[PDB]
């Protein structure tokens, strides 16, 4: 069952991959992994090949590892990145020590789509009813996000749109208020939070809390959406970002109609309710999928969630060979969705 | 049908 492999290098570094694989391009570098565009001649598409690095530095890494095989084997979802593929060299454990990992490529992502035309409401509702539709998928399997943001969606000619780079456990401007200062652990209502930031962005073309440092931008998101108030405080755990808060001038929550004036009345509705200052009360993707903003596209038959993923193994405390071989066992079991 | 253009 395995293929043949064949080595070559580039940016000083060697790739061992099987033939189907064919004019690898770097696409770049990065401290985590660096990834190369190839032609995957199975599908006949053009795919992303990733090349992880030093997998099993250290304990941290190997578990890092294992985390993302999982998470990426776990996603089966039109709007979430899928694994295509996962590969080594590696014949047996003992010489196992590289990943690689294949996803497909959708040619565009957020950021450079907006760079180059002005959606449409129409566009707009689309994009976001599909961010929302992943969203509810990942959800309902207890995985965070923890990261959304334009340049961790990508889009493609037929406005789809698929959700990537999971974070494992610029950013600031669409991160919520609770987890920039860390103020409380990370509900997946943060992932709510970065969707009325990029709602926002694409609706009016401009960075909605555009902050320098963190200050900077909290103090910009309380002019929106208001000082937290007694109940909110409560929550925070930490006395010192408690003491912080209350130094500040009290500010009521702003009117979003005042400042969204030309926006689809019911965006602004629906950015109103993921924009909520408190986390317990922002809506949830599964609850946003059903607004009347999406009527034309929601669907609840066809809307689905994903199975129960096990994370136990995170308060796991193992040895370093043990993350690996748990890898190796990973990679070993992958089973290749489907041809279409 | 809505539809988007690629960045070159």
């Amino acid at each position: 069952e395995r293929p043949t492999f064949y080595r070559q290098e580039l940016n000083k570094t060697i790739w061992e991959v099987p033939e189907r694989y064919q004019n690898l391009s770097p696409v770049g570098s990065g401290a985590y992994g660096s990834v190369c565009a190839a032609f995957d001649t199975k599908t006949g598409h053009r795919v992303a090949v990733k090349k992880l690095s030093r997998p099993f530095q250290s304990i941290i890494h190997a578990k890092r590892t294992y985390r993302e095989l999982r998470l990426l084997k776990h996603m089966k979802h039109e709007n979430v990145i899928g694994l295509l593929d996962v590969f080594t060299p590696a014949r047996s454990l003992e010489e196992f020590n590289d990943v690689y990992l294949v996803t497909h490529l959708m040619g565009a992502d957020l950021n450079n789509i907006v760079k180059c035309q002005k959606l449409t409401d129409d566009h707009v509702q689309f994009l976001i009813y599909q961010i929302l539709r992943g969203l509810k998928y990942i959800h309902s399997a207890d995985i965070i996000h923890r990261d959304l943001k334009p340049s961790n969606l990508a889009v493609n000619e037929d406005c789809e749109l698929k959700i990537l780079d999971f974070g494992l456990a610029a950013t600031r401007w669409y991160r919520a208020p609770e987890i920039m200062l860390n103020w409380m652990h990370y509900n997946q209502t943060v992932d709510i939070w970065s969707v009325g930031c990029i709602m926002a962005e694409l609706l009016t073309g401009r960075t909605l809390f555009p902050g320098t440092d963190h200050i900077d931008q909290l103090k910009l998101i309380l002019r929106l959406v208001g000082t937290p108030g007694a109940e909110l405080l409560k929550k925070i755990s930490s006395e010192s970002a408690r003491n912080y808060i209350q130094s500040l001038a009290q500010m009521p929550k702003m009117n979003f109609a005042n400042v969204f004036i030309g926006a689809n009345p019911l965006a602004v509705d629906l950015l109103e309710k993921m924009l909520v200052l408190d986390s317990d009360k922002r809506i949830t993707a599964a609850q946003a999928l059903a607004h009347a903003y999406f009527a034309q596209y929601h669907d609840p038959d066809d809307e689905p969630v994903a199975d129960p993923y096990d994370q136990s193994f995170e308060s796991r405390d193992l040895l370093i060979d043990e993350w690996k071989s748990l890898t190796y066992d990973e990679v070993i079991s992958f089973v290749p969705p489907p041809l279409d | 049908t809505l539809s988007l253009v690629m960045p070159s």
